[PDB]
RNA sequence: AGGAGUGGAGCCUGCGGCUUAAUUUGACUCAACACGGGAAACCUCACCCGGCCCGGACACGGACAGGAUUGACAGAUUGAUAGCUCUUUCUCGAUUCCGUGGGUGGUGGUGCAUGGCCGUUCUUAGUUGGUGGAGCGAUUUGUCUGGUUAAUUCCGAUAACGAACGAGACUCUGGCAUGCUAACUAGUUACGCGACCGGUCGGCGUAACUUCUUAGAGGGACAAGUGGCGUUCAGCCACCCGAGAUUGAGCAAUAACAGGUCUGUGAUGCCCUUAGAUGUCCGGGGCUGCACGCGCGCUACACUGACUGGCUCAGCGUGUGCCUACCUACGCCGGCAGGCGCGGGUAACCCGUUGAACCCCAUUCGUGAUGGGGGGGGAUGCAAUUAUUCCCAUGACGAGGAAUUCCCAGUAAGUGCGGGUCAUAAGCUUGCGUUGAUUAAGUCCCUGCCCUUUGUACACACCGCCCGU
């Protein structure tokens, strides 16, 4: 029925559904550079100075967040705005300057197409965390 | 065994209205679980059911915390004698075959 | 009056672990086999089944009427809410226990151990059984408490089938110095199913098929249906 | 009583020599 | 190579002699110390009192049936509260009394006992028949010089061939709805209003025919692709790809340790076990008493940060129980509870979009032991006590006694959320998040286990054997 790839990085979350628009772009009821911490300010800014404004004038874009850490929800919001785009600009107009735009995203960064694989791993029992065990008594 | 005899017959007279009957053993008890709003001293009447089950009447058995009666031809016979029960009570739990 | 699902499932796990041990401590004298429970609505039953059907049944229904009488004023069962139903025998697949009582009060009027032991193991062979073991612990020769354990057959400990190989029975015989525990285990048979066993081909062995004879065609043959 | 297997776990004990009689008894009785 | 790097400083129930009767053991150096899944006056003492019942049935002795635990009131009185010793008095209605042997109260006698399950050698890769070959035989080969592998994992050589358990495959688990099983109760763009006039409210409306986090099927990755190395076989490395080119655990040999558990258990090695007391009935002093004295328990230890809050983020821990009774919306007095109806629910309904943790600091502390951990009371239970469990005070340590401690990618640590006692968490522990890392693709050195060859007068097997005065 839809594909809506998503983006998700650690167990952090985000979906960008786009739809035709003027290309401005919202995160969770908000545009985007008004986040608190702002040290990652230039990792959100990220996408829109990688690929161009010219590809950003078109799309209206709503993001969507949910799981823990400041910066986990970072690194999957680009993800799935990225990855929006592909996915809307592909299916509909052509396929030439798409794969100059996935070419050049996978130049800069292979993570904004395909998620991060790797996640937490399970804390076994006789010591603090998975692979640490307690201390020896001695 | 210092239990006053009316609450022995008491209980002799619903064990066999009755059939078999349960135990739990424990002193801290304010009042018996079944018995309750009668204020009956737990430990005179353990020490009748070891004392019925020492004499040789009802075989002794010990089942981890919770006891019940071991009924036979002999132990209802017996208790009909004790309890010098009229020869026509026939016990509820044989009803219908 | 409604009611969750872990709380209950504990308390019925109360309710089976005492009816269990009450029952392998009375019933090991009548040679019962196989005991369940089961459940219809607002109903609870308890089931047997043996080689010694109408034995294990009683006479004059004294242990039927007797235990019934013990659940339903033990475990707050309301009266008559408790009864047996019937079953049959479906195949040796679970052929332990027969044999462990033979051993078992054969050795209680006076018979040796380990005779006892050849003589289970050559039964249990016998029935189909992939193998079995049988773990005496205490004094036969000596004042040394030697684990005599005694094995025949196969015997595989690793992996996922290996959940559902297993059977186990407990007894114990008496000398007056000490007290032989045995322990019986033996492992399932793969091969009689009985639909207990997995339908599905042992995963490591690539089940293969015979091939089909059929002639090399030379000249064109053609038939019509 | 089994001679077969008594000699198999008596044959170092005090007992050897009854065992193995028992056993050989068993197997060729005349 | 490297992070805590412990113990260094006050910092668990257990803990060594432990003065008194006692602050003892039932485990004793990878097999004693989060040990019997203990928030210690108890069931959160076994060593302690005395009132609390004196378990005796089974042949029979005593007046050859009334020898009263069960009955409290200013003098008796090892608590006046026991009819337990003052000349004094008593609450059932046949059953207290003493005895070869039985009964047991099993926290106190042993474990150099198994009710059976655990732990372990050990998760290192080992173990074993059959038939055949060698040997008089015990035995040996198969099970190996070699390469390879996490692996006795394969290939290869090959008097061995063919098999079994173990390893592996197998199960679950993050990657897997890029398509299919489809509930507003958790979420799902469309639907004039609210907002300034065309763009944010999770409070509202196509009953949207489920992409999300809610999951049953199905799929995907295999050293098959390429290059290279290899005795060019098993295999190994790199690269292109792909969500993933090794994710974690689960199951885990044959045989044994003279291991733990009878303190999970009335079967079991037992002199006081003739019901003379460890609890029945009381809980006082303390394992909170002091000297190297064995115990991860030690948050924090200061300008990286302590203050105050402007602040912005899933635990996917779970939280209303047949003889169950312990999880504040709507308004307020308050430093907590205390509540007056009142914690929305037997649960994805009610806690909820469970705003808990490094952060743009929202006054201060620009180099020092300082702002940096830091004795009375108002009130869960029968009793705050050496503050077990809230209010004001009289603020060692320098990266730290010589220190048989873990760890190689979401991992060490920090911090946070909870579950074990639940009368309200746990200083530990068990699960889960968040922040999140520097060296490695190696080797036997110093540590352990294993294999081959070799020697042996050892076989209880070097903690052996043995010679001499």
């Amino acid at each position: 029925q839809s594909v809506q790839v998503f983006g998700r990085k650690k167990t952090a979350t985000a979906v960008a559904h786009c739809k035709r628009g003027n290309g401005l772009i919202k995160v969770n009821g908000r545009p985007l550079e008004m986040i608190e911490p702002r040290t990652l300010q230039y990792k959100l800014l990220e996408p829109v100075l990688l690929l161009g404004k010219e590809r950003f004038a078109g799309v209206d874009i709503r993001v969507r967040v949910k799981g823990g850490g400041h910066v986990a929800q970072i690194y999957a919001i680009r993800q799935s705005i990225s990855k929006a785009l592909v996915a809307y600009y592909q299916k509909y107009v052509d396929e030439a300057s798409k794969k100059e735009i996935k070419d050049i995203l996978i130049q800069y960064d292979r993570t904004l197409l395909v998620a991060d694989p790797r996640r937490c791993e399970s804390k076994k029992f006789g010591g603090p965390g998975a692979r640490a065990r307690y201390q020896k008594s001695y | 065994m210092l239990m006053p005899k009316k609450n022995r017959i008491a209980i002799y007279e619903l064990l066999f209205k009755e059939g078999v009957m349960v135990a739990k053993k424990d002193v801290h008890m304010p009042k018996h679980p079944e018995l309750a709003d009668k204020n009956v001293p737990n430990l005179h009447v353990m020490k009748a059911m070891q004392s019925l089950k020492s004499r040789g009447y009802v075989k002794e058995q010990f089942a981890w915390r919770h006891f019940y009666w071991y009924l036979t031809n002999e132990g209802i016979q017996y208790l009909r004698d004790y309890l010098h029960l009229p020869p026509e009570i026939v016990p509820a739990t044989l009803r219908r075959s | 009056v409604q009611i969750s699902k872990k709380r209950k499932f504990v308390a019925d796990g109360i309710f089976k672990a005492e009816l269990n041990e009450f029952l392998t401590r009375e019933l090991a004298e009548d040679g019962y086999s196989g005991v369940e429970v089961r459940v219809t609505p607002t109903r609870t039953e308890i089931i047997i089944l043996a080689t010694r059907t109408q034995n294990v049944l009683g006479e004059k229904g004294r242990r039927i009427r007797e235990l019934t009488a013990v659940v339903q004023k033990r475990f707050g069962f309301p009266e008559g809410s408790v009864e047996l139903y019937a079953e049959k025998v479906a195949t040796r697949g679970l052929c332990a226990i027969a044999q462990a009582e033979s051993l078992r009060y054969k050795l209680l009027g006076g018979l040796a151990v380990r005779r006892a032991c050849y003589g289970v193991l050559r039964f249990i062979m016998e029935s189909g059984a992939k193998g079995c073991e049988v773990v005496v612990s205490g004094k036969l020769r000596g004042q040394r408490a030697k684990s005599m354990k005694f094995v025949d057959g196969l015997m595989i400990h690793s992996g996922d089938p290996v959940n559902y190989y297993v059977d186990t029975a407990v007894r114990h015989v008496l000398l007056r110095q000490g007290v032989l525990g045995i322990k019986v285990k033996i492992m399932l048979p793969w091969d009689p199913t009985g639909k207990i066993g997995p339908k599905k081909p042992l995963p490591d062995h690539v089940s293969i098929v015979e091939p089909k004879d059929e002639i090399l065609p030379t000249t064109p043959i053609s038939e019509q249906k | 009583t089994d001679p077969f297997e008594d000699f198999e776990f008596n044959c170092n004990t005090k007992y050897s020599g009854g065992v193995t009689r028992n056993l050989m008894r068993e197997l060729n009785g005349g």
